[PDB]
RNA sequence: AGGGGCGUAGUUCAAUUGGUAGAGCACCGGUUUCCAAAACCGGGUGUUGGGAGUUCGAGUCUCUCCGCCCCUGCCA
RNA sequence: CUUUAAUGUUUGAUGUUCUAACGUUGACCCGUAAUCCGGGUUGCGGACAGUGUCUGGUGGGUAGUUUGACUGGGGCGGUCU
RNA sequence: AAUUCCUUGUCGGGUAAGUUCCGACCUGCACGAAUGGCGUAAUGAUGGCCAGGCUGUCUCCACCCGAGACUCAGUGAAAUUGAACUCGCUGUGAAGAUGCAGUGUACCCGCGGCAAGACGGAAAGACCCCGUGAACCUUUACUAUAGCUUGACACUGAACAU
RNA sequence: UACGGUGCUGAAGCAACAAAUGCCCUGCUUCCAGGAAAAGCCUCUAAGCAUCAGGUAACAUCAAAUCGUACCCCAAACCGACACAGGUGGUCAGGUAGAGAAUACCAAGGCGCUUGAGAGAACUCGGGUGAAGGAACUAGGCAAAAUGGUGCCGUAACUUCGGGAGAAGGCACGCUGAUAUGUAGGUGAGGUCCCUCGCGGAUGGAGCUGAAAUCAGUCGAAGAUACCAGCUGGCUGCAACUGUUUAUUAAAAACACAGCACUGUGCAAACACGAAAGUGGACGUAUACGGUGUGACGCCUGCCCGGUGCCGGAAGGUUAAUU
RNA sequence: CGAAGGUGUGCUGUGAGGCAUGCUGGAGGUAUCAGAAGUGCGAAUGCUGACAUAAGUAACGAUAAAGCGGGUGAAAAGCCCGCUCGCCGGAAGACCAAGGGUUCCUGUCCAACGUUAAUCGGGGCAGGGUGAGUCGACCCCUAAGGCGAGGCCGAAAGGCGUAGUCGAUGGGAAACAGGUUAAUAUUCCUGUACUUGGUGUUACUGCGAAGGGGGGACGGAGAAGGCUAUGUUGGCCGGGCG
RNA sequence: UUUUGUAUAAUGGGUCAGCGACUUAUAUUCUGUAGCAAGGUUAACCGAAUAGGGGAGCCGAAGGGAAACCGAGUCUUAACUGGGCGUUAAGUUGCAGGGUAUAGACCCGAAACCCGGUGAUCUAGCCAUGGGCAGGUUGAAGGUUGGGUAACACUAACUGGAGGACCGAACCGACUAAUGUUGAAAAAUUAGCGGAUGACUUGUGGCUGGGGGUGAAAGGCCAAUCAAACCGGGAGAUAGCU
RNA sequence: UAAGGUGAUAUGAACCGUUAUAACCGGCGAUUUCCGAAUGGGGAAACCCAGUGUGUUUCGACACACUAUCAUUAACUGAAUCCAUAGGUUAAUGAGGCGAACCGGGGGAACUGAAACAUCUAAGUACCCCGAGGAAAAGAAAUCAACCGAGAUUCCCCCAGUAGCGGCGAGCGAACGGGGAGCAGCCCAGAGCCUGAAUCAGUGUGUGUGUUAGUGGAAGCGUCUGGAAAGGCGCGCGAUACAGGGUGACAGCCCCGUACACAAAAAUGCACAUGCUGUGAGCUCGAUGAGUAGGGCGGGACACGUGGUAUCCUGUCUGAAUAUGGGGGGACCAUCCUCCAAGGCUAAAUACUCCUGACUGACCGAUAGUGAACCAGUACCGUGAGGGAAAGGCGAAAAGAAC
C-alpha cells in the first residue's frame, strides 16, 4: 500500500473547500517514488518506496543509519 | 395485492 | 407456470452452504449473528 | 376574445422621440439617341390612420376610436 | 540625471549532446516444473514521460438543492413599497 | 399527407346516398433531402378502403343437444354490516329523503326472477388544488465534485551553445 | 391347493417381404460462419539403474472399498398456500388408414378425473340446424359460416428476373373386372457355370412385395364422402425483408437489421471496468477497433459557419499557483 | 359462620358513586388519613381473541360415463371381486435424471385430514422393505469459472493474479439372459462371461521422467448405400367346427 | 368527527372482552403552601450514613453607564432648572401545581434519504459443455454431357443440394374472440394464430449487485416488489396535514 | 454425605444398597467420535482422498504417530555471478478463531433542525475496520498563573449557559479559579568510584484470610368449627432464631431453614513473611533527543466556522538555535515571569456486565413481564440475509372414574 518505508507516511483524509465553504471528503497521499539506493557496505542497490520528504532524511541520516532503524522496525526492506 | 383498476375518471 | 423456485441441491449448497458462508467474514458475521440469536440451524447444510 | 406591434410622399422604408420629416424607386422638366429605353442635369410632393386631451407648442407625449399585422384562449 | 558602449554577476528562455535518476506491456539469463513477480545482462527512451502537493480552465459525468405569494380553482395575464 | 387549423377544401372515380378510401389540384395554418427526400418487387397475427364467395352478424329470432341455474340429501364460504318495527308521492331540508311535514297506499311470511334506488360493494381519488412534501429526469438554474487539461515545485542530473 | 399358487411335463420355435428418426457414420460429399481441453492409452529417449530394479509373456492367486439403490417422477408424492383444468429435462415409439411422431379408431398398458340423485323454467355457457334475404349488423365482416387433399390443365399487372404463384380458374377421384387370374417396378431362392476358393463372382428366374394408368361395368343426392385440411381478388399508407420488444391491458409504423457516411483510434491504441495493480478492447493492428447518426435496393442528398460545439492557429490583449 | 370475583335485588347521594343483601364461588380482603400513578375508553378504515351477518345462499375444481351382481361391514353411488359400458393410447402408457423423503408393502383404526359418506386412502398407528468388481456416485481428467503460496496493488477491510488446487453439463476398465418377493433387483438366485490392480512362480529380457511425439480430438448441412430394432404375410405347432 | 351549516345521501365503527394516547428528566418563570429571614440555602463528597459534617458556590440586600468609572445616585452634555434608568416596597430554600425550554415530548401514519449486508434456483445478457427440430415442397452456386465460339461468353439436358426459403407437428412464441374476474389459475383454459435449420430452442453449471447490473431499448428486467431490489440499522427520520 | 437409589416427560421392568466401595455433592485426573481457527490434501460443514515413519502378520492387511499457513530465531544447502545475495530444505518457539458492553485508533453518513436551503446543525453520532485490557486511555510541565503563587494524569460538583464561536441565524460552548475522589514517581540518550546494596520480576516455603462440598442449630399442648387447622377459644414456651419457604384454611415452637457456632483430603484466589533465580541502589563528573522547532501552501483538531487568531496534529515545499540557548504567556513587539519539546515507563480514583452468588423493589402478574412463565428464536414464512408466533392454573392427595 501507499506507505513510506522510511518515515511511515500514509494517506490521510481531509476536505475540499470552496468559495461557499462546501466540504467534500478527500484524501491526501504521500509523494511516493520507488528508488534504488546504493548501500556502500553491501556494495548493492536496494530498492525502497520512499516519499520525497523521506528522500531528504536519507541524505541527512546516512543510508546505513536509516536501514538500521528499519531492521529494528522489522519492515522487511 | 392488486393493480389499480384503470376505471380512472380523468 | 414456472415460478421463482426451482430446487437444486448443488446450487443451494454452493450459494448458502456452511463453507460458502464461512469463506468470507461477511458470511461469518451471519453465522456470528445466528449463533448470538441462538438459531437451531446455523446454516442451510443438512 | 385577450395581449403586443404597425399606420410618414405614388409604393417600400428612415426618423427626430416636444420647437424646421428625410432616403430609394416612381412622377414631372431639360440633355443625350433617327426613336424608345439605359445614362446625365434639375425639381415638386406629407392632415405623419381618425378623434380627444396635456403642453406656450404634438406626426412625436397620454387615452379612446378605425384599419393592418403578431401572439395566446391551457389541465381535468 | 539622462544616454547609456562595454564589463562580471544573478536569475531565467530555448537549442544541441550526454547518462546516472526514472520508464520499458524490447531481447536474454536465473529464482523455476511459471506468458505473474523479482533479480541480473543488454538494447531503446531519458531529464522527458509518469506520479505527489498547489493552481487556472473545462466538466449534468455524478451529486446536494432551489425554482414565491395573492388570485371568485390553478395556470397565463396583472399585482407586491 | 401518420403533417391541412379553417375543412366534410375543390374536382373526378367508386355507392341509390361515401365527413373514410383512390386520382388529381396546390391555397405546404405548420413537407423537404442521411434528426434523409422520393419511388420500390417481395414480406406483414401492419393501418384504411372496395369486390366476389360465404354465412343467425342482422331483418327476427325459433327449435334442439349438453353444462349450470331450480328441487332433494351431505358438506359448507365470501366481500359487507351504527342500530332498524327498512312504502309511494309532493314539499322541505349540509341545497337529489325508507326515517322530517302533509297525504295516499299497504293482512303476516317465503320461493324463483329483473337490477331502478339504498348518492350500492371494492380501494384514506389517479383528474384538480394544496404542503416553504418525496422522488427520478433535463438544462447556457445555483453551489460543488469525479474525470480531463494547464503551469509551478518535488522525484530531477551534467556539459555546451546562443 | 388358501380364487393366489405349488410341483411335473411341455409341441412348433422357420421363411419371405416391408422397414426406421436407431447402427455402419467420430464415415462420405459439400459449404463458410472454419468448428474444447486434459488425462487414461501408445511410443521415444534423458538423470538415475544397467548382477539388481524394472519391462514383456504364461499360469496360480488375492482384491475391487465406500455411498446411492424403496416410491413418485408431465404428477394427488416436484415448483405453484390446495389431493390446484398451470409449469417441469431425457429415454422407449405397436396395429389400420395416412407423406407423417398430424389425425381417427384400437393393442400392450392405464384410467372414468372424491359430492351425488332428480327435474327438464327464465337466463348464462359449450354446441347442432334453419324458411327467405345475404353485411341491411357493427367503430370494424368482431365472431361464425365458407375455403381446404393429390394428380393434371391453366395462370395477370408488376418485378430487384428470384418472384408474384398453391396466382386466379377448372377437370379427374368410390367399388368391381379387364389390359395384367396378383401388371410395370422392387426383392430374389433353386439350378448351372467360374474362382488364385469365401460372409465369393456371373448367370438364372421360382416365390414374395407392389404402384400408376387406360377401358368396361356398377351403387348413392353426394366417392379428397368421416377426422384431417389455404377464403380469394383489387387500390393504398408505413416499415425493405427473417427477427426483437413493454413476464402480467400496447407486437406496432417502435427497436434491431444488412448497407451508407462522419469522426476518434499507430497499439503501453482510443475507449471502458477499476482509488490502484490489472483486465476487456485483442493474443486483434487502420482491408482493424470504438463512438455517433441514417437504415436493403433504385434515383438522389441542394444553400447557410451568424449562433452553439468541434478542429486548426498564436502575434497581441487578459489571466492562477509561484517569486 | 364464607374474602375477592361474578350475577340478582333493595336502599341511598347533586353526580362520578356508596351501603346491604339472596345466589355463585372457595381464599383471601382491607377501615381511616396520607403517599405514588402503566388512575377511568365507544369511536383512531385502532391492536389481539371470540362470536355474528349475508346463509343453509355460492361452491363441492375440466361435459372422458357410467351400470349391475356378489362380498366385507353397524351402515356401500364412492371399498373389494366379477361381467358389461366409456376414455387415453407420441399418452392420461412404460423407464429415468433433477427434486421430494418413506408417500413404497402388510396389518389395524375412522377423531382430525379427503370439499359428501367411507369399511377405503398418498390420513393415524405398528411392523416389514432399498443386497452391485461391471448401473450411477465416489475416483482419474480437464471447460467456463472459483479459490489462490509467494507476488503486485490498495486508509484498514481488501482487489487482482503466478505456481498450483478445485470445479461436469464433457473425456476415462469391465455383464448379459432367465428365475424369484406382499413390497428390491444388469444388485438376490441359476447359467454363461468380462475388466483393472496386488502377490507369487516360470521363461525371455533395457528400464526409466515433473520431459518429447502420437493418439484421445471434436462444425453445419446434405446425399445415398448396407443393415438391425420392429412389423406384416406364409409355413409349422396347438386349439376351435361355432 | 369535521364544519358557516349534517337525519343528512359527508368520515368512523359487524359485536363483545382485553389493551390503547399529555408522561419522564433537568433547568427556568409564576401561583399556592411550609420554614427561616436581611439573609436564605448547600452541590459533589465525607459519614453508620434519610443524621451530622462540607457555605465550594448560588440567589438577595444598589444602581447607572457601551465601558473606564461613579454611586442613592447615575448616565446623557460644556452644563443641565432638564430628561432616561434607579432610590419607601423581603427575600431565599423546599413541596405541589400552571407555563416555557431541551430531549421522540400526547398517541398512531408517510412517500423517501443515508449506512452495512442478502439476492442473477425467476428474469436479461454473456461463458463452458450436452440435447432437440415428424413429414412434405421449392431446386441456387457448382459439376457432367451436348449444342454453339478461334477460345470464351451463351444455351439445353442431366446431375447436384444452397436458403435468418416454403407448407406443417414436437418445441417456442402469445395476434383475435369467448369464458373466467371472491377463478381450476394472484395472467389461465377453449377455438383459431406466428415462428418452426435458425438473429432457433433447451438442459446442467458459471459470471455481471442496487445509482449498480443487464437491456435487438419498453424505463423493460434484476426472486408475484423496480423512474433506483430486498434485509437490518440511523429510527420513535420528519409530517404547519388527517 | 448417606438409607435409600438407577436424570425428565414417565409409568414399568430388572436390579443395586442400608454404617459404609448404593446413590448424590465437590476437588483432582482419565476418556473426550465427526464437523468447526481446523492445521495432511480436497470439499456441497459433520464428508472424500492420501503421504511418511514406527510397530504388528493369519501375507488379506492392521494399529498409532507425524505431515496447514504465517511470524521470529538458529543451523544446512544454495542461482543468474567469483565471492555473496535472493531463493530452498529442516528444527525450535509464537500467532491464528470466538465472545455482551466498556476502551484506543483508522475511516465516516443522511434523515433532521435552521419552519426552504448550500455555510452550519444533526455529529465525529449511526455504521464499517484494526488493536488491547480487566479496565483501557492519559500521565510526571518546553503546564498554568500573574509580579503572589501553584506543582503529573484521570473522575465528580461548581465556575457557567459565563467569556466567546456562529448565514453573529439555528445552534455550539469553554478556560482560569475553587470544592472533592485519588495521589507516585522514575528510566535512557554515559563513563567512572563503589558494589549486589534498594526495588522489581520470576519461583519454591510457611502463616493468615477467602473460594470450590458440608455440620449442628432453640421452644405447644388441650378444646371448638371444619373434608383437612396453621383459624377460634384457653393455658404455655423459645428468641443473638418473629428473614423467608413448605406443610389439607392465616405456623416463632410441624418441616426446610434463619440467628449464631463450627468444617477441607485436594485445588485455587488474595495478603504478609521468608529462601533462591534474575534485577540493579548510592556518589562524582559529564551529556541534555535536528530534517526537529519554526516558516510557505492545503486541510484538520482545539468551545473558537480564517477571522486581527494564538496553541496542537501534518499532505506538500523548506528549514534553525542548540544552555553564552530555546518554548510559552490568544495577532505582534519590548520588558518581566515561567518552563526545557523533538526518547520512554508508571498503580490508584474512572467506564462496562456475556457470566457467578446473595439480597432488594409504592416493578409486571399470562393481550402484562424478555419474542419466549409451556421442548421459543421453536412451529411457520422467505432463494437468502432476515422476520417470527400462538400456547400457564383438576384436586390436599390421581384417589384420573372398578362395574
Ligand atoms: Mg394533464
Ligand atoms: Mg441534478
Ligand atoms: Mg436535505
Ligand atoms: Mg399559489
Ligand atoms: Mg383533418
Ligand atoms: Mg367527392
Ligand atoms: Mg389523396
Ligand atoms: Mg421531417
Ligand atoms: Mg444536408
Ligand atoms: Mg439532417
Ligand atoms: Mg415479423
Ligand atoms: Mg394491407
Ligand atoms: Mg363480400
Ligand atoms: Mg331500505
Ligand atoms: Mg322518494
Ligand atoms: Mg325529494
Ligand atoms: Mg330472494
Ligand atoms: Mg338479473
Ligand atoms: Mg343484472
Ligand atoms: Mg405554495
Ligand atoms: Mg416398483
Ligand atoms: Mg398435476
Ligand atoms: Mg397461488
Ligand atoms: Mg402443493
Ligand atoms: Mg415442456
Ligand atoms: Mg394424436
Ligand atoms: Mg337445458
Ligand atoms: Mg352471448
Ligand atoms: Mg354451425
Ligand atoms: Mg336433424
Ligand atoms: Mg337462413
Ligand atoms: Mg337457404
Ligand atoms: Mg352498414
Ligand atoms: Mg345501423
Ligand atoms: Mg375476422
Ligand atoms: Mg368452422
Ligand atoms: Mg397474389
Ligand atoms: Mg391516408
Ligand atoms: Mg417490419
Ligand atoms: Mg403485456
Ligand atoms: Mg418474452
Ligand atoms: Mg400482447
Ligand atoms: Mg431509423
Ligand atoms: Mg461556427
Ligand atoms: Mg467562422
Ligand atoms: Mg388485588
Ligand atoms: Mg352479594
Ligand atoms: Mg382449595
Ligand atoms: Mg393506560
Ligand atoms: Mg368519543
Ligand atoms: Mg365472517
Ligand atoms: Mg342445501
Ligand atoms: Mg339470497
Ligand atoms: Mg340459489
Ligand atoms: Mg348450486
Ligand atoms: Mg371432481
Ligand atoms: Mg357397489
Ligand atoms: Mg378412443
Ligand atoms: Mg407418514
Ligand atoms: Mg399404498
Ligand atoms: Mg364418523
Ligand atoms: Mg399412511
Ligand atoms: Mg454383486
Ligand atoms: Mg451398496
Ligand atoms: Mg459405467
Ligand atoms: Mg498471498
Ligand atoms: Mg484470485
Ligand atoms: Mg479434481
Ligand atoms: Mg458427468
Ligand atoms: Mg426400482
Ligand atoms: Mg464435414
Ligand atoms: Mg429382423
Ligand atoms: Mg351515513
Ligand atoms: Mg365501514
Ligand atoms: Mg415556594
Ligand atoms: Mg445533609
Ligand atoms: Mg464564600
Ligand atoms: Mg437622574
Ligand atoms: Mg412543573
Ligand atoms: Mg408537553
Ligand atoms: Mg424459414
Ligand atoms: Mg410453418
Ligand atoms: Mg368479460
Ligand atoms: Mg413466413
Ligand atoms: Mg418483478
Ligand atoms: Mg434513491
Ligand atoms: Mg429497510
Ligand atoms: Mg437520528
Ligand atoms: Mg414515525
Ligand atoms: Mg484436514
Ligand atoms: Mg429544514
Ligand atoms: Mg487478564
Ligand atoms: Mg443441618
Ligand atoms: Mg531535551
Ligand atoms: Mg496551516
Ligand atoms: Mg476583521
Ligand atoms: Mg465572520
Ligand atoms: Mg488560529
Ligand atoms: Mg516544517
Ligand atoms: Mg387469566
Ligand atoms: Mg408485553
Ligand atoms: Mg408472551
Ligand atoms: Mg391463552
Amino acid at each position: 500500500s501507499r506507505v513510506c518505508q522510511v518515515t511511515g507516511k500514509r494517506p490521510v483524509t481531509g476536505n475540499n473547500r470552496s468559495h461557499a465553504l462546501n466540504a467534500t471528503k478527500r484524501r491526501f497521499l504521500p509523494n511516493l517514488h520507488s528508488h534504488r539506493f546504493w548501500v556502500e557496505s553491501e556494495k548493492r542497490f536496494v530498492t525502497l518506496r520512499v516519499s520525497a520528504k523521506g528522500m531528504r532524511v536519507i541524505d541527512k541520516k546516512g543510508i546505513d543509519t536509516v536501514l538500521a532503524e528499519l531492521r529494528a522496525r522489522g519492515e522487511k526492506y | 395485492a392488486a393493480a389499480a383498476v384503470r376505471n380512472a375518471r380523468w | 407456470m414456472k415460478r421463482t423456485f426451482q430446487p437444486s441441491v448443488l446450487k443451494r449448497n454452493r450459494s448458502h452452504g456452511f463453507r460458502a458462508r464461512m469463506a468470507t467474514k461477511n458470511g461469518r458475521q451471519v453465522l456470528a449473528r445466528r449463533r448470538a440469536k441462538g438459531r437451531a440451524r446455523l446454516t442451510v447444510s443438512k
